[PDB]
């Protein structure tokens, strides 16, 4: 039971999303050739979640590649866990997005989202019971940011009781890569407030200073970055896949980081990080990997925790450890930081226990953070976003696909309220 | 500003403990022990009020200062089975004809005003009707239509983007749109309402006047909203109990925004989360906004209702503090 | 004869219930097959195999899908195994209201089937936590339908408290209260501890530095078999469940135990010990050996019960509680002066190979009803309160089912409770 379906759309989406499923392979026992070569049981059980079986023990991801372009895509197939794809689950144009929110939503990709919404109704079809669905996307582009939001209202208006979660990559101030990308990252936020569930916020910025200082790499690829972030994704669905001394849903998780509907943008984190040489001076402990999760070094959204309070935090940890020690270690950790606990809820964390570790390693751990910090990643996006408006600067790319003034002040309204929210509970 | 009008009005149980006395038209007294509670509102109406008597106390001044430019807004508020519907609309075909609710009334008002004004001023009035069923547009005067949503104006309007907006010219006509609305609004069967409305539905008038220029504009809100259920009363099941569900939530955002409102309106800060649900979106002018806001607030005797009415009651007395700040709304 | 019914229900509840069935099989001379007053727990096949009594649920397959792999497996028949399809997802409004009512019916046409083979059906036993999704609003339901169908018949609840420092869930007050709410006026008797409690246990008296669900499942499993083994096994001065209800509930309303199991003692600190009965009853009445943060000096016991185990004497027990009596620090109710009842049992316990507790002669099992309990209900209220405040996590619980006034009729039902224990200290 609880099968999801994975979306990916746009460039950063869709090589991201490969990743993810290379990692995700590779922890099943799958090879590129589609068929399974593990040593556990436990390896196939779940394996539905994620894969559907075909004739011969092949296995295929149930995955949606959408783009408006071929060239991604094209590339996606010719690397190496590529052809594990079924054929039929690309859809693409061939106009391009321009960087272009009103290109992805409104004009070409709306000629486009008829097809890729009856692939979805297809695997919809094919499971004995869908849980949800997982997209892929950035923040401020065409493709993720349009598509990707026109895509996700359509599918909520479809399956309004299932799990929607994005893992959406997202601006960052101090660098920012692309001249619209205020407009686009506004523009999508204000969709994705109201039709998802959860939304893991991943900035570059954070990634690199993580690979900088912890894992000792002076030359980061995106690879290695994408690498980060399909961690942090398979470490969250990990107890929908395999046993645990203590369990977490998908909808269980959403069941305790979402006090108000509004507020579910996480922070995610991970632990161990370390290099290729210092990891012989540390130990593998609960609380070892505690204080690595909690550090500010191994966030990976573009925000100092200690300027805001946690509103909910929840920790999914991997391999055999004792219950109490794990629980004991994160009541100290209250104790001694209760500043930055909001005090509206007694035990601030949730645990989860998966009795599994990720190859290679004994001990692993995944750190989901609400905090009211975030809100500064989100004023940040408001005044870049807002001084290029005062100007109406760019702005005939979008006016002449159909988008108005009034639309844009909507949008800007709606970040301030969710900024004046965590306000209110800071 | 000016602080919302509030009504309690309590319909005859079906042909005995009470729990509820009327102790004046200003007070009630209901019957919890060992301690009482008291309650007072601006109006409160027993079993015997006539639907005339409730236009007359708490509609027709609404449609008078619609006509003199500003926005207001009527809205039920109680329990399934209180008597919202048979308030806003009436019966459905039982009597009938004097048992029309206050809209049917607020029709005919306004018209009879408006021709008396006509003797170079104009009018021009247009009308929607829509439902919120689970927490989605529905145009009642087209069953066509899909893909309606909320917008935010400069007008300061919440408004729904493509309903279809009809020009009514008489109080028959008005009547025409009403009737067919009426019929399309989504009803189902519960143990507590044969009739229950599983949807909250919002009549909307625009009265428009221009002095020949000055130009006022009034939006008429006239909204029966769904009622809260238990379960375990309803029996609800399946469809019915997804649509008890959202009415509940969206309901609790309602009650979310009213508590927070009374706290801004006390010096203190808080957010009202007016987007947490379609309903509180529109109406957000009425509650703390530009408009005139008048809310009937339906209960029924009985001891079996005695914590549902406890709730309506507690949920109207906190609306009575909120103070809207209502204008004129003009151009010349 | 007097026989019985096992219902396990939630993640924790069958866990804790596996470690049950394991030590029963220890006892009465069962393998894993089935093979070999044995009958109040194991109804016999045509031949060879014995079949637990027993009921095992949960909405999450992956718990039951486990004991479906394990050594215990065809111990159990296939009828009695139900699972669900998408979980409760800690989530009261779930286990009651929408996914209850759909499998609960099953569930209770199986326990018929099951009282059919019961010539004297003595009662149940249920398995839960105040504290998970399942086994907060689903429990509540199957006692309802019980109390509809028998009435008469006995009736008892392990309720894992939750722990007023330590927790685990975000919405684990919420829960409790609702449990609470509903559970009160139909299971006559519950028996509780929490797992903070055992975990100090564990680090004092066993030494064990690792605090893990294995062990603890154990402990309880031990106290389970001790409150069973008077229908289970001979003994002068014997006990039925119907003879706790009797005698451990004052009034209708109070059915609130404590419980604790002693000797506590590992391989090492048996020896440099005698353990004599008197010895064993004071190391029960200890402060800190209670399986509950409740100081017991803090109120008065009410009722308490006994269970002695092995090789006893019962004039030594008299002689015990005589000098307990004595002792002017453990405080009684004015009002009861015989708050004692003995039971003696001439099965002495028998631990797990692989465990933490070692052999024992003479062991007890003290089940206590107590004024001071009252403060850990304050605090769960206290932290209800706090929570509700802000009405926080409430979004989840509103669309399936749920109104305002529910939680306020709660907490008041919690003040009248507060009020009584108040009055019963008086
Ligand atoms: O990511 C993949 N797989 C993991 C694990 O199952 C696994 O085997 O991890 C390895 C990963 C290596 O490379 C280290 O990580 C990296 O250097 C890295 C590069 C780019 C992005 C992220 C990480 C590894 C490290 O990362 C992980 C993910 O474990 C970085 O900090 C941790 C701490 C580890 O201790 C470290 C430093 C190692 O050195 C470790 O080496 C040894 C000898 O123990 C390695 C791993 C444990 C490593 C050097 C080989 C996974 C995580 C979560 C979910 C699923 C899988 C993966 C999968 C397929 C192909 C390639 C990588
Ligand atoms: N003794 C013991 N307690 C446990 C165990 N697992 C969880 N608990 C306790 O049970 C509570 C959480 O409830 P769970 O039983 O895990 O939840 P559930 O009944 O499975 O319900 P859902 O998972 O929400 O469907 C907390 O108070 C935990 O401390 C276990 O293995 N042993
Ligand atoms: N004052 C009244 N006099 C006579 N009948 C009434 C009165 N109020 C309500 N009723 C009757 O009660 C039934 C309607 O319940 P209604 O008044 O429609 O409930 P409701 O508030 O709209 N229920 P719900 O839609 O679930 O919130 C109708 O058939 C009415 O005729
Ligand atoms: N992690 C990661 N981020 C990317 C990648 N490619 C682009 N991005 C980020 O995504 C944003 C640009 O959006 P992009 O997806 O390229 O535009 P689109 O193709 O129109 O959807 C910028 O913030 C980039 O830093 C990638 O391969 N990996
Ligand atoms: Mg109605
Ligand atoms: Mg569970």
């Amino acid at each position: 039971m609880r099968e999801i379906v994975h979306i990916q759309a746009g460039q950063c989406g869709n090589q991201i999303g490969a990743k993810f499923w290379e990692v995700i392979s590779d922890e099943h026992g799958i090879d590129p050739t589609g068929s399974y070569h593990g040593d556990s049981d436990l390896q196939l059980e779940r394996i539905n979640v994620y894969y559907n079986e075909a004739a011969g023990n092949k296995y295929v991801p149930r995955a949606i590649l959408v783009d408006l372009e071929p060239g991604t895509m094209d590339s996606v197939r010719s690397g190496p866990f590529g052809q594990i794809f079924r054929p039929d689950n690309f859809v693409f144009g061939q106009s391009g997005a321009g960087n272009n929110w009103a290109k992805g939503h409104y004009t070409e990709g709306a000629e486009l989202v008829d097809s890729v919404l009856d692939v979805v109704r297809k695997e919809s079809e094919s499971c004995d019971c869908l849980q949800g669905f997982q997209l892929t996307h950035s923040l401020g582009g065409g493709t993720g940011s349009g598509m990707g939001t026109l895509l996700i209202s359509k599918i909520r208006e479809e399956y309004p009781d299932r799990i929607m979660n994005t893992f959406s990559v997202v601006p960052s101030p101090k660098v920012s890569d692309t001249v619209v990308e205020p407009y686009n990252a506004t523009l999508s936020v204000h969709q994705l407030v109201e039709n998802t569930d959860e939304t893991y916020c991943i900035d570059n910025e954070a990634l690199y200073d993580i690979c900088f200082r912890t894992l000792k790499l002076t030359t980061p690829t995106y690879g290695d970055l994408n690498h980060l972030v399909s961690a942090t994704m398979s470490g969250v669905t990990t107890c929908l896949r395999f046993p645990g001394q203590l369990n977490a849903d998908l909808r269980k998780l959403a069941v305790n980081m979402v006090p108000f509907p509004r507020l579910h943008f996480f922070m995610p984190g991970f632990a161990p990080l370390t290099s290729r040489g210092s990891q012989q001076y540390r130990a593998l402990t609960v609380p070892e990997l505690t204080q690595q999760m909690f550090d500010a070094k191994n966030m990976m959204a573009a925000c100092d925790p200690r300027h805001g309070r946690y509103l909910t935090v929840a920790a999914v940890f991997r391999g055999r450890m004792s219950m109490k020690e794990v629980d004991e270690q994160m009541l100290n950790v209250q104790n001694k930081n209760s500043s930055y606990f909001v005090e509206w809820i007694p035990n601030n964390v949730k645990t989860a226990v998966c009795d599994i570790p990720p190859r290679g390693l004994k001990m692993s751990a995944t750190f989901i953070g609400n905090s009211t910090a975030i809100q500064e990643l989100f004023k940040r996006i408001s005044e870049q976003f807002t001084a290029m408006f005062r100007r109406k600067a760019f702005l005939h790319w979008y006016t002449g696909e159909g988008m108005d003034e009034m639309e844009f002040t909507e949008a800007e309204s709606n970040m301030n309220d969710l900024v004046s929210e965590y306000q209110q509970y800071q | 500003g000016d602080a919302i009008k509030v009504f309690v009005r309590i319909r005859p149980p079906a042909e005995q403990n009470l729990s509820l006395s009327v102790l004046s038209s200003t007070s009630l007294r209901l019957h919890s022990n060992p301690e009482p509670k008291t309650f007072t509102f601006d109006h409160v109406a027993d079993v015997d009020t006539t639907q005339e008597s409730v236009f007359a106390t708490v509609a027709k001044s609404i449609v008078e200062s619609c006509m003199s430019g500003y926005n207001g807004t009527i809205f039920a508020y109680g329990q399934t089975g209180s008597g919202k519907t048979f308030t806003m609309m009436g019966p459905s075909e039982s009597f009938s004809h004097n048992l029309r609710g206050v809209i049917p009334r607020s029709f005919e008002y306004l018209f009879s005003l408006i021709d008396r004004e006509k003797e170079g001023k104009s009018f021009l009035s247009k009308c929607s009707f829509i439902e919120i069923y689970n927490e989605q547009i529905y145009d009642l005067l087209d069953s066509a239509s899909a893909g309606l949503y909320l917008r935010e104006h400069i007008k300061k309007g919440v408004f729904v983007v493509g309903a279809v907006e009809q020009v009514v010219t008489s109080a028959a006509e008005a009547y025409q749109v009403l009737s067919g609305g009426w019929r399309n609004r989504r009803v189902a069967s519960t143990s507590m309402n044969r009739e229950s409305s599983r949807s909250h539905a919002v009549f909307t008038i625009t009265i428009e006047s221009m002095e020949k220029v000055n130009i006022r504009t009034s939006l008429l809100n006239l909204v029966d909203l769904a009622g809260s259920e238990r379960q375990k009363d309803t029996h609800a099941e399946g469809m019915r109990l997804k649509e008890a569900g959202n009415i509940n939530r969206s309901l609790s955002t309602l009650g979310q925004v009213i508590t927070a409102l009374v706290d801004v309106g006390n010096g203190k800060q808080r957010h009202v989360s007016y987007r947490d649900s379609k309903l509180t979106f529109l109406l957000r002018d009425s509650l703390g906004g530009n408009a005139k806001t008048a809310i009937i607030a339906n209960v029924h005797p009985g001891s079996r209702s005695f914590g549902e009415t406890l709730s309506t009651l507690n949920f109207a007395q906190r609306a009575k503090l909120i103070k809207n700040k209502a204008v004129v709304n003009e151009d010349t | 004869m007097r026989e019985c019914i096992s219902i396990h229900v939630g993640q924790a509840g069958v866990q804790i219930g596996n470690a049950c069935w394991e030590l029963y099989c220890l006892e009465h001379g069962i393998q894993p097959d089935g093979q070999m007053s044995f009958n109040t727990f194991f109804s016999e096949t045509g031949a060879g195999k014995h079949v637990p009594r027993a009921v095992f649920v949960d909405l999450e397959p992956t718990v039951i899908d486990e004991v479906r792999t394990g050594t215990y497996r065809q111990l159990f028949h296939p009828e009695q195994l139900i699972t669900g399809k998408e979980d409760a997802a800690n989530n009261y409004a779930r286990g009651h209201y929408t996914i209850g009512k759909e499998i609960i019916d099953l569930v209770l046409d199986r326990i018929r089937k099951l009282a059919d083979q019961c010539t004297g059906l003595q009662g149940f036993l249920v398995f839960h936590s105040f504290g998970g999704g399942t086994g907060s609003g689903f429990t509540s339901l199957l006692m309802e339908r019980l109390s509809v169908d028998y009435g008469k018949k006995s009736k008892l609840e392990f309720s894992i408290y939750p722990a007023p420092q330590v927790s685990t869930a975000v919405v684990e007050p919420y829960n409790s209260i609702l449990t609470t709410h509903t559970t009160l006026e139909h299971s006559d008797c519950a028996f509780m501890v929490d797992n903070e409690a055992i975990y100090d246990i564990c680090r004092r008296n066993l030494d064990i530095e690792r605090p893990t669900y294995t062990n603890l499942n154990r402990l309880i499993s031990q106290i389970v078999s001790s409150i069973t083994a008077s229908l289970r096994f001979d003994g002068a001065l014997n006990v039925d469940l119907t003879e706790f209800q009797t005698n451990l509930v004052p009034y209708p309303r109070i059915h609130f135990p404590l419980a604790t199991y002693a000797p506590v003692i590992s391989a090492e600190k048996a020896y440099h010990e005698q353990l004599s009965v008197a010895e064993i009853t004071n190391a029960c009445f200890e402060p800190a050996n209670q399986m509950v943060k409740c100081d017991p000096r803090h109120g008065k016991y009410m009722a308490c019960c006994l269970l002695y185990r092995g090789d006893v004497v019962p004039k030594d027990v008299n002689a015990a509680i005589a000098t307990i009596k004595t002792k002017r620090t453990i405080q009684f109710v004015d009002w009861c002066p015989t708050g004692f009842k003995v039971g003696i049992n001439y099965q002495p316990p028998t631990v797990v190979p692989g465990g933490d507790l070692a052999k024992v002669q003479r062991a007890v099992c003290m089940l206590s009803n107590t004024t001071a309990i009252a403060e850990a209900w304050a605090r769960l209220d206290h932290k209800f309160d706090l929570m509700y405040a802000k009405r926080a996590f409430v979004h989840w619980y509103v669309g399936e089912g749920m109104e305002e006034g529910e939680f306020s009729e709660a907490r008041e039902d919690m003040a009248a409770l507060e009020k009584d224990y108040e009055e019963v200290g008086v």
